[PDB]
């Protein structure tokens, strides 16, 4: 082929003979993701405490500073920074950069770039292999949620300090404070997201059980049935008609989904759509829209307030609200 | 049956009738499923429509009181009734249907009829699978929702002081139950809800990934831009390329399935295991064996007044939830806490 | 007619319409 | 010493992932 | 509010904005009329 | 079993049901309006939540004799 | 109409049957444009009918009336509504024009030629005639440039627009001397999008806005002419896919980016979205609360300058990481907020201690209190305040509605870029319907990836 | 049984269902449960 | 008997037997048509 080095480089980058597919989206995914992985690992293992709330009250999140895996995290950037860009070269010294929560911002930025390029790379390999290019559309839902909880919510709230901490207990803290300040449980989009994950579990179990049951006898006893299927079988090893008949008889006849294609499109579209909706809900609440507020909505003839389960939810929300950041509030209304 | 069929008995006539393939398969399991499930759903609807919780939780939880679909709920009975089964003929209601509604007996009615309906539905799955000669993997999968229902609505309330702490059948009531678990049991920190979360999220991931991968590796099989028409239910060849999907995911992700049976077994396996682990954790909570704290970190924080982690902040949040929800969530305690004892931050 | 499907339809239809009427009437109550 | 154990466990998990990716058994067609 | 000449026509204005969401439902009705041909 | 399309497009079905579906709807409206719903299901009316002496939410606080307790706590 | 048998597209993709039917495609696009204008007119009439000029616009949930008011048209000093008639005129005009456009869409969709290539060569594109597509792009680009110059003319010689930075409470000012400097105007686009910089969202002057729209209008007209008189370069031919769905995907990506930008503009910017009509922003409300409590505790004796908070950092005033004096508390995250009611109190090194003692004017206090009580926090059912409220106030800020809605739209149109773009690539290559099943590419590759 | 076409029945039933839903929302904003 | 709760329990047993026999008789009658 072309003797030029650039043509050889382009051939190698776009080659489908690589064990892992590099691509043009790959040449941005690899460095950003590797940088994020390196910083996250070194920060999670040994990183000094971070003044997340900007009140000069550092929070320890690394293993070396007395944390386990469950409590350890990469603490978000200092509230004093806000949405300001905080690269390493901006800080006076590495000590200051570590103190103000720079590693969180570095990891979040390089990681957002990485996941966007990962979606692009999924499309690119689909195009290179001659297949339909919509796996990336399905993958957009996790990307949407990650952007909402790492980028969009900090932007709406005006500080990276409100982004989800890169840890487990940090994740739980983020969830609890989010419920306190937005009543996410009553928001119809977390409702759709819950319906989506529950439906994903239900439909995954249902589809897997139906396909496993309909699996035609190609392997007898004394060994696992997986030996009956071959990677190059190029045939359906399961009786689809029996599975459809079972599913129809289970609830009611003419339950549709006699198409394998229709069934798999439904499997693809239910959780993806619901995760899209819940990510949009997180972003809209990032712009302070909140869920339903039916507090004191029921009153008697004379005007006395009749409490509802929404009122008990509000009591729990009040409990979370007055404790989430003990020392960071100087004025009665949070508003931030 | 085996050596010979002997003579036809009335059981044979009943079996032949019940096993007919009509629009709604009743079967032998139907005699338990249809009445129980029908009464459970109808009781939930009547309770969310007309029955109130003013005497049980001191809360208005019906449509006729002004509640909507979100806030209406068939509330659990009063705590003073303990774990009473609350039969409409029992020593509590003593036959008064209206007062039985008022005492909260509808919750016990709905819960018991729903439990027997779930038993009947798994029996229905077994019966239908046996009729069509299929390995009953879907009943085995449905064992997980039954485990969740048993551990949450039956085992957990029995471990506590009464039905009062069970989940009331409703939307906002379930949300209250969830927040109560976070505040009191620290349920998020429990590794079993962690495994359940992992199982459910992985099941959703598998559902989405399998659907997308199948829909994006389809063989052509047709000339229309609508790929759904290019499929026959009775065809033998696979409608999507397994080799192409395996290669794609091997080069994108690193590992990929190469066995359809194993793939679908994994799809069945992940959510069931997640739900079963969550059920075991809920049993532990029923006994109040909660994974509430890491004692090492609490001791270090007590000795070191400047050591702080997200775990300690979560503990403070739980403390706030408990203190501010106890007074109205548990009226039987009669907690008249003055505002000066409630934990509270600064200027909030 | 009065088949099994008839009963299955009417067990979830007559109560449904009755309750829809009840809820509609509730919508026009003044405290 | 707990940090050492946690680091070892994480390193072991990552090494298992690496081996399962780059030293997998080849998918045998037919 | 509207100028005093157009005050009686207030109900029509209060009803107008929902027509655009009626157009998509009309498209679905039209498709159903042809058996989703 | 006749297909649902044939039944739903049959004039006989509609002439049969056009006097029964409204009858059920009107029955439900009458059930709510005539005060029967409160009478049978025991939900207190908007002017019956609080009595002369009970100015707060009621509490059952008894296992047996709960019938008498809920009867004296409920509107008389 | 059409059917699936003759087209290959089911009903749920029926408009895809219009890809190669130029006349009916024109009819559909004209009908949707008529729909847009109809919503504009009808919603404007709805808003004016439900409008009481005594209350502020943002109190009553109006989104279009603030848009009209920002262009002048019946607002006095301080954003006081004088005449509601211009709003009515705008509603009626957009509505009647929508009726005309709807008739046109109906005609070009039902009776007009199905394909315009034969009878009307001037309108007969082929989705791959690059010169014709560039010509259409040039025409509509010229139209957009004319619209931008229309805005410039409105601000220059037709009464000006509502400057919220005018001395006092803001007023309708005639912008003279627009910022026509290349460095200033193009410094916004290369500006960072992070805090303190904000990319183009941080445009603060009316002069900058008018100069920018001047540059954009001139460039759009020039680019329209250029794309009219030229064919894409040979490198441009290889880089892009040339099909109708490809062009749709490019436009989808562009408008998704624009939707995200509009969401951020509505949430953060208060120059092009004056707070007199849209209400305070998030940062504006937080700064207003801090300012109100500062003046309250300063009136009750005390010395806010030396007042130390519980954290030892400053209860009312502190120092930004750069060193600028800023309001204390959580609102330190919004230290880069700039507003008409707070700029007079800022010295060279930030908030001035002396000015904060005696230079505060009562109108600033009233505006700060009003903004504090109307912070952009609400519920889905329009219940004002934080999630833990008493369900007594009926208010959600128009900024919140605009931000949430147009962010959702931007995200969905990014998903549109993904979908329609991938499909364009596959259809151009030939994979749109599936694997070949006779020559799979994968079967021609060496094993083990 | 070709009289009363199925699409007409579906449209009428859908209109009734949407009207019922709108009545429910209206009742959400007035009377009991309206927070006033 | 001695206790009212016991009498209610026995009557509940009788009523449950009645409904169970009703279900069995219904299925028998429909099976024999
Ligand atoms: C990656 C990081 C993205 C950060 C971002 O971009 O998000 C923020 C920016 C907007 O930046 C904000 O811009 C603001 C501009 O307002 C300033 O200027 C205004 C002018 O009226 C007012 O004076 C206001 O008071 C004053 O604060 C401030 O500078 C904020 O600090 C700054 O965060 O969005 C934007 O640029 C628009 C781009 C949004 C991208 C959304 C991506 C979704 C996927
Ligand atoms: C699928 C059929 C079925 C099943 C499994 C149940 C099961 C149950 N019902 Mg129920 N019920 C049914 C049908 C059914 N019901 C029908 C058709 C009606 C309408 C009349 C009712 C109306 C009803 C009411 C009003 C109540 C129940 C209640 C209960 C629960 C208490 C059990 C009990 O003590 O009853 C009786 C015990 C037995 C029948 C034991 C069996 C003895 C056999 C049949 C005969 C032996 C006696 C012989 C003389 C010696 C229980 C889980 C109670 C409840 O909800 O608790 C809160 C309650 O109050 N049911
Ligand atoms: C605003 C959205 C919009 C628009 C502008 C169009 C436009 C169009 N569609 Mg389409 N469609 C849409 C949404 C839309 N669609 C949606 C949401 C779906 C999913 C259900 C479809 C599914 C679909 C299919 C399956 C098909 C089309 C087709 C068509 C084209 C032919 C129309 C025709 O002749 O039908 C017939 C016209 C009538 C039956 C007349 C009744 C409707 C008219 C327009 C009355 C409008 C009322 C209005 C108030 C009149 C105002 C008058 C004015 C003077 C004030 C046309 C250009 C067809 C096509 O592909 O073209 C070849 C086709 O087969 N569409
Ligand atoms: C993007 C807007 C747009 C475009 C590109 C066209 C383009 C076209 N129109 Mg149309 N039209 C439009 C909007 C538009 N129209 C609107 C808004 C209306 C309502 C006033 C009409 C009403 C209309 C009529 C009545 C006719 C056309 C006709 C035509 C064709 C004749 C060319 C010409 O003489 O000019 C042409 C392809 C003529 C035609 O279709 O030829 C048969 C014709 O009779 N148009
Ligand atoms: C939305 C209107 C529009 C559209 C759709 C197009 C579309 C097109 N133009 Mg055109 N152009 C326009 C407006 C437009 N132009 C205007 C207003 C002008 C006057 C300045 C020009 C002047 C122009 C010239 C001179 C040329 C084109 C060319 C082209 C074709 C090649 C596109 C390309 O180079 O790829 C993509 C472009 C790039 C990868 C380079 C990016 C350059 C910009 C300035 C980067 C700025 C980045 C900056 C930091 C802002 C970032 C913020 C951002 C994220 C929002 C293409 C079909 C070429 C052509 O084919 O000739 C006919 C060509 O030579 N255009
Ligand atoms: C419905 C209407 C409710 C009537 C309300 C009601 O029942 O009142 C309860 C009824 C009331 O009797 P009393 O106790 O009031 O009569 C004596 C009084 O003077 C002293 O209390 O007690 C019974 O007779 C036994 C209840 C059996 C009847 C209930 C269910 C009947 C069949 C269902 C059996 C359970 C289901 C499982 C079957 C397998
Ligand atoms: C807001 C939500 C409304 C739009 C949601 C976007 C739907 C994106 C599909 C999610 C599934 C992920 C890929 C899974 C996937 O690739 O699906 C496979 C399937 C591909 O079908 P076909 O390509 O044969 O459909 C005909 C046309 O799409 C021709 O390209 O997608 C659809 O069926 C789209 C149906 C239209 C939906 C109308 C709404
Ligand atoms: C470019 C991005 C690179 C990063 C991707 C990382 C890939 C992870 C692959 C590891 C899989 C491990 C199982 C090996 C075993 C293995 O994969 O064998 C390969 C197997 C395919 O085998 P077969 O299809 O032949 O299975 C049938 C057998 O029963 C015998 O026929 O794939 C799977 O089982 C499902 C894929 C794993 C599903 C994802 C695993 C999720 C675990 C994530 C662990 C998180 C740890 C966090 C760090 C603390
Ligand atoms: C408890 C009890 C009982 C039982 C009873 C029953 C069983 C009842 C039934 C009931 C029922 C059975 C009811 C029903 C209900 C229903 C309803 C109430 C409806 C609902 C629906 C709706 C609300 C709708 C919605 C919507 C619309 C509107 C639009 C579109 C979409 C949809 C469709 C979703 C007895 C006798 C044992 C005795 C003792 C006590
Ligand atoms: C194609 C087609 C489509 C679409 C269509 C369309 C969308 C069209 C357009 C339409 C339109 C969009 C039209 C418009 C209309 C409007 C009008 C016609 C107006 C009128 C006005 C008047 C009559 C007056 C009024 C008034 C005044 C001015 C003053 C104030 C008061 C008032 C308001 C009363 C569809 C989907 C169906 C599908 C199929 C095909
Ligand atoms: C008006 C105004 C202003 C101004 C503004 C401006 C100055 C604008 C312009 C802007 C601009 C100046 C824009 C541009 C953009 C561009 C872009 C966005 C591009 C993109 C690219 C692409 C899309 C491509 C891609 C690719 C590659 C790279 C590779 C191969 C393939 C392709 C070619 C496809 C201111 C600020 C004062 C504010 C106020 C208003
Ligand atoms: C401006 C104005 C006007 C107006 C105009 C117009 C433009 C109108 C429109 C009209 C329309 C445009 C209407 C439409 C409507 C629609 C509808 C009414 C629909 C419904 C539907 C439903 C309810 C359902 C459906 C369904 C689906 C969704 C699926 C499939 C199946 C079915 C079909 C069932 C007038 C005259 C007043 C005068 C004054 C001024
Ligand atoms: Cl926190
Ligand atoms: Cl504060
Ligand atoms: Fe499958
Ligand atoms: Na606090």
């Amino acid at each position: 082929e072309n003797t030029s080095l650039w043509a050889r480089f382009c051939e190698w980058i776009t080659s489908t003979e690589n064990r892992l597919y590099i691509g043009w989206f790959g040449v941005i995914m690899i460095p950003t993701l590797l940088t994020a992985i390196s910083v996250y690992i070194i920060a999670f293992i040994a990183a000094p405490p971070v003044d997340i709330d900007g009140i000069r009250e550092p929070v320890s999140g690394s293993l070396l500073y007395g944390n386990n895996i469950i409590t350890g995290a990469v603490v978000p950037t200092s509230n004093a920074i806000g949405l300001h860009f905080y690269p390493i070269w901006e800080a006076a010294s590495l000590d200051e950069w570590l103190y103000n929560g720079g590693p969180y911002q570095l990891v979040v930025c390089h990681f957002f770039l990485g996941v966007c390029c990962y979606m692009g790379r999924e499309w690119e390999l689909s195009y290179r292999l001659g297949m339909r290019p919509w796996i990336a559309v399905a993958y957009s839902a996790p990307v949407a949620a990650a952007t909402a909880v790492f980028i969009i919510y900090p932007i709406g709230q005006g500080s990276f300090s409100d982004g989800m901490p890169l840890g487990i207990s940090g994740t739980f803290n983020f969830m609890i404070v989010f419920q306190a300040e937005h009543n996410i449980l009553m928001h119809p989009f977390h409702m759709f997201g819950v319906a989506g994950v529950f439906g994903g579990s239900l439909f995954s179990a249902m589809h897997g059980s139906l396909v496993t049951s309909s699996l035609i006898r190609e392997t007898t006893e004394n060994e696992s049935a997986n030996a009956g299927y071959k990677f190059g079988q190029e045939e359906e090893t399961y009786n689809i008609v029996a599975a459809h008949g079972y599913f129809g008889r289970l609830i009611f006849q003419y339950a549709s989904f006699n198409n394998s294609r229709s069934l798999h499109f439904f499997l693809a579209v239910w959780p993806v759509v619901c995760i899209w909706l819940t990510a949009l809900g997180i972003s809209t609440m990032a712009f302070n829209l909140n869920g339903f507020n039916f507090n004191q909505s029921v009153v008697d003839s004379n005007g006395r307030v009749l409490n509802t389960w929404a009122d008990i939810i509000n009591r729990a929300n009040l409990g979370m609200e007055v404790m989430h950041e003990r020392n960071a509030h100087n004025f009665p209304l949070d508003l931030a | 049956i085996g050596t010979y069929q002997e003579k036809r008995t009335w059981f044979d006539d009943a079996d032949d009738w019940l096993r007919q393939d009509r629009f709604v398969f009743v079967g032998w399991s139907g005699l338990l499923l249809l009445p129980c499930a029908y009464f459970a759903v109808g009781g939930w609807l009547t309770g969310c429509t007309f029955v109130t919780s003013w005497y049980t939780h001191g809360l208005a939880s019906s449509y006729i009181e002004g509640c909507n679909f979100l806030t209406a709920a068939v509330s659990t009975p009063a705590n003073s009734l303990g774990h009473s089964l609350l039969f409409v003929w029992g020593p509590e209601a003593q036959g008064d249907l209206t007062r039985w509604f008022q005492l909260g007996g509808l919750w016990a009615f709905v819960a018991l009829h729903g439990a027997f309906g779930l038993i009947g539905f798994m029996l229905r799955q077994f019966e239908i699978a046996r009729s069509v000669n299929l390995r009953p993997y879907n009943a085995i999968a449905f064992s997980a929702p039954i485990a969740v229902f048993v551990s949450v609505f039956l085992i957990y309330p029995l471990g506590q002081s009464g039905w009062f702490f069970a989940p009331s059948f409703g939307v906002a009531s379930i949300f209250r139950f969830i927040l109560f678990f976070q505040g009191f049991h620290n349920w998020t920190l429990n590794p079993f809800h962690m495994m359940g979360v992992a199982g459910v999220l992985g099941a959703a991931l598998l559902c989405a990934i399998h659907g997308a991968t199948v829909e994006n590796t389809l063989f052509e099989d047709g000339d229309g831009a609508n790929t759904f028409r290019a499929f026959n239910p009775t065809q033998a060849e696979e409608t999507y390329s397994m080799v192409t999907a395996n290669r794609f995911w091997s080069q994108i992700f690193g590992v990929a399935f190469s066995n359809k049976r194993w793939l679908h077994f994994f799809m069945l396996f992940v959510p069931v295991t997640g739900l079963w682990m969550s059920a075991l954790g809920v049993v532990g909570l029923a006994l109040n064996l909660r994974a509430y704290d890491f004692v090492s970190q609490e001791i270090r924080a007590a000795e070191d007044p400047e050591f702080e982690t997200f775990y300690t902040k979560n503990i403070l949040l739980n403390e706030g939830i408990r203190a501010w929800m106890a007074a109205q969530d548990q009226p039987h305690e009669k907690l008249t806490l003055p505002e000066e004892v409630l934990p509270r931050g600064n200027a909030l | 007619i009065f088949t099994v499907r008839w009963l299955a339809i009417h067990a979830i239809a007559v109560p449904t319409i009755f309750f829809l009427g009840a809820i509609t009437a509730m919508q026009f109550i003044q405290r | 010493m707990e940090a050492l154990v946690y680091t070892f466990l994480l390193i072991g998990t990552l090494g298992i992932i690496f081996f399962s990716i780059f030293f997998r058994e080849p998918p045998r067609i037919a | 509010k509207l100028p005093e000449a157009y005050a009686p026509f207030s109900p029509i204005v209060d009803v107008l904005p929902i027509i655009p969401v009626l157009f998509i439902l009309l498209a679905f009705v039209w498709q159903a009329s042809v058996s989703f041909r | 079993e006749r297909p649902f399309s044939d039944i739903l497009t049959s004039i006989r079905y509609w002439v049969i049901h056009s006097i029964t579906v409204p009858s059920l709807f009107i029955a439900g409206w009458l059930f709510v309006s005539t005060g029967l719903a409160y009478d049978v299901f025991g939900s207190p009316r908007p002017n019956e939540y609080f009595t002369e002496d009970r100015q707060d939410a009621p509490l059952i606080t008894d296992r047996f004799n709960a019938l008498e307790q809920v009867k004296k706590l409920s509107a008389q | 109409g059409r059917d699936q048998e003759t087209t290959g597209f089911a009903w749920w993709a029926g408009n895809a049957r219009l890809i190669n039917l130029s006349g009916k495609l024109l009819g559909a696009h004209v009908a949707h444009a008529g729909l847009i204008v109809f919503w504009a007119g009808a919603m404007n009439l709805f808003e004016v009918s439900h409008f009481v000029p005594e209350k502020p616009m943002y109190e009553q949930g109006l989104i279009l009336l603030p848009h009209i008011a920002t262009l002048g048209y019946g607002v006095g000093p301080g954003g006081e509504v004088l005449d509601t008639f211009p709003y009515f005129v705008s509603g009626v005009l957009h509505l009647i024009s929508s009726a005309v456009l709807g008739f046109g869409g109906v005609y070009h969709s039902l009776i007009g030629p199905e394909t315009l290539e034969e009878s009307y060569p001037f309108f007969g594109y082929v989705w791959k005639d690059k010169n014709k597509m560039t010509n259409i792009l040039g025409y509509h680009l010229i139209i957009l440039g004319c619209g931008a110059w229309l805005l410039v003319l409105k601000a220059l010689y037709f009464g000006g627009v509502y400057d919220t930075w005018a001395p006092g409470g803001g007023d309708v000012r005639i912008i003279s001397n627009p910022t026509t400097n290349a460095a200033i105007i193009f410094g916004y686009i290369v500006k960072s999008p992070f805090g303190g910089d904000g990319w183009i969202v941080s445009v603060d002057n009316l002069e900058d806005i008018i100069g920018g729209h001047i540059w954009i209008g001139t460039l759009c007209i020039l680019g329209g002419i250029w794309h009219i008189y030229t064919t894409p370069w040979p490198w441009a031919r290889r880089a892009f896919v040339w099909s109708g769905e490809a062009y749709l995907s490019y436009s989808l990506a562009a408008v998704s980016l624009m939707g995200f930008t509009a969401c951020c503009f509505a949430w953060f910017n208060n120059t092009a979205y004056p707070s007199e009509f849209y209400g305070p922003t998030g940062p504006e409300a937080s700064q207003a609360q801090a300012f109100t409590f500062l003046v309250r505790d300063q009136r009750l004796g005390a010395n806010v300058a030396s007042a130390q908070g519980p954290t030892g950092l400053g209860k009312y005033l502190m120092r930004s990481p750069t060193g600028e004096i800023i309001f204390g508390g959580e609102t330190m995250r919004f230290w880069d907020f700039r507003g008409p009611w707070v700029e007079p109190l800022r010295g060279p090194s930030g908030l001035d201690l002396v000015k904060l003692k005696n230079d505060i004017q009562p109108w600033q206090e009233r505006r700060a209190a009003e903004y504090m009580t109307h912070a952009p926090l609400g519920s889905l059912n329009s219940v004002g305040g934080v999630a833990t409220e008493i369900n007594a106030v009926n208010f959600v800020s128009p900024r919140s509605w605009l931000a949430t809605s147009h962010f959702c739209l931007g995200f969905f149109f990014f998903v549109g870029h993904l979908w329609h773009a991938g499909r364009a690539r596959a259809a151009a290559a030939g994979f749109e319907k599936g694997i070949d099943r006779v020559d799979e590419p994968v079967l021609s590759m060496r094993p083990l990836d | 049984t070709g009289r009363i076409p199925l699409w007409l029945v579906g449209t009428v039933v859908g209109l009734l269902a949407i009207g019922l839903l709108a009545i429910f929302f209206y009742g959400s904003y007035v009377g009991l449960g309206s927070s006033l | 008997s001695v206790t009212p709760s016991l009498k209610n329990f026995l009557l509940s047993l009788v009523a449950g037997a009645v409904v169970l026999a009703a279900i069995a008789g219904a299925v028998t009658a429909v099976s024999n048509f």
